[PDB]
């Protein structure tokens, strides 16, 4: 909710986006930045020394202007705000830790996990890896209302802990599309290749709009009932990579401050569902988060000893856009082994 | 009459007005991609 959390989380969002596109330049992208930020902030609760500093810096916090204690308090406040009751849109974010029964945890860690991140600690038998995998996937499935089913694909039988974050989002358009106006139409993959998609349309709409001539793109903001909205950015043909390289907190703020209401004759938007699964290890390493994965890992804030290390951070996200609204869900898991 | 036609790759950024959180960020290069 506070300006320095939002500024770090947005910087992180666009840094992550840019690395995902570099890794897979021909693919759809869908992810939840705030899920990944919250999962890694949760991880940092247990980190010390260079392990900690790398995570907090990787999350784009300015440590000369903030502290780890202020950071965790900020995430506590965010989770409380996001999970408020609403009669307008459905939004939920949960955190959990799944821990080998016999692993000894600092009382301060378990208490802070519950107090700051809302996380329970589920005793989990990772040597029965299929059952542990199902329990974690079931927790995510429950939290995402069935939208994310296979967050955990493989679980090492020697896993000690898994930290999990999920986000569930379901919202109605303030101005919904009429399905009688949805028609099969071309979606151009390139100048000369297209696919046929259901193209929804709205007519005689007045919405915030900005033509960014310098970046060769058009920006519109569509609204959901409730506190959420969505920026749609439409680069001109073959200008996507130019717009992507300009993505930043500064550009998003400029776009938001440049929108003007404009009567739109017709707006055409595909009806679509897309999903992506990620192994974030190489991305996080590019962002400087390195020691947590190594034999020099310092997670002694979890146990009291330097005996734990991150093996893998995974993320899965799904996005459904249709005439009545949008449904989107994602989840992030941090798998941790003995060291 | 202005026309806004999302019939080529586009970005979607789902934002919260309260917290300024980015809930979801997306690039649709192919709505039918495997
Ligand atoms: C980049 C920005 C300001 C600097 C910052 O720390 C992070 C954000 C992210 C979300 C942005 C925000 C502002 O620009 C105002 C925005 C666009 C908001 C999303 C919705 C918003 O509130 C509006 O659209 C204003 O109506």
């Amino acid at each position: 909710v506070d300006r320095g959390l939002a500024s770090a989380n947005v910087d992180f969002a666009f840094s992550l986006y840019k690395q995902l596109v570099l890794k897979a330049p021909d693919k759809n992208v869908i992810f939840s930045p705030v899920s990944i930020s919250t999962a890694l902030a949760f991880l940092s609760l247990g980190a010390h020394n260079t392990t900690l500093t790398e995570i907090l810096k990787g999350l784009k916090f300015n440590l000369t202007e903030t502290s780890e204690a202020e950071i965790h308090q900020s995430f506590q406040h965010l989770l409380r705000t996001l999970n408020q009751s609403s009669d307008e849109l459905q939004l939920s974010m949960g955190n959990a830790m799944f821990v080998k029964e016999q692993l000894s945890l600092l009382d301060r860690f378990t208490e802070d996990a519950k107090r700051l991140y809302g996380s329970e600690a589920f005793a989990t038998d990772f040597q029965d890896s299929a059952a542990a995998k199902k329990l974690i996937n079931d927790y995510v499935k429950n939290g995402t209302r069935g939208k994310i089913t296979d967050l955990i694909k493989d679980l090492d039988s020697q896993t000690m802990m898994v930290l999990v974050n999920y986000i569930f989002f379901k919202a109605k358009w303030e101005m919904p599309f009429d399905p009688q106006d949805t028609h099969q139409s071309r979606f151009y993959l390139s100048k000369k290749k297209w696919v046929m998609v259901p193209m929804m349309s709205l007519h005689h709409l007045t919405i915030p709009y900005f033509r960014d001539e310098e970046l060769s793109c058009t920006v519109v903001q569509l609204n959901y009932t409730g506190n959420a909205s969505v920026f749609f950015i439409l680069p001109d043909q073959d200008k996507m990579e130019e717009v992507e390289a300009m993505l930043s907190r500064e550009t998003l703020a400029r776009w938001g401050d440049s929108l003007e209401f404009r009567e739109i004759g017709e707006l055409y938007l595909p009806k679509f569902s897309i999903s992506r699964d990620y192994n974030l290890n190489d991305i996080l390493l590019q962002l400087g988060i390195e020691e947590a994965f190594t034999s020099k890992a310092d997670l002694s804030g979890i146990t009291g000893a330097r005996n734990l290390a991150v093996s893998q951070v995974v993320h899965k996200a799904v996005l459904d856009v249709f005439e009545e609204g949008t449904e989107a869900s994602a989840a992030t898991a941090v798998k941790i082994t003995l060291l | 009459r202005t026309i806004v036609r999302f019939n080529r790759p586009f970005l979607m950024i789902i934002v919260d007005h309260f917290t300024w959180s980015i809930f979801f960020m997306s690039k649709v290069t192919n709505p039918k991609q495997a």
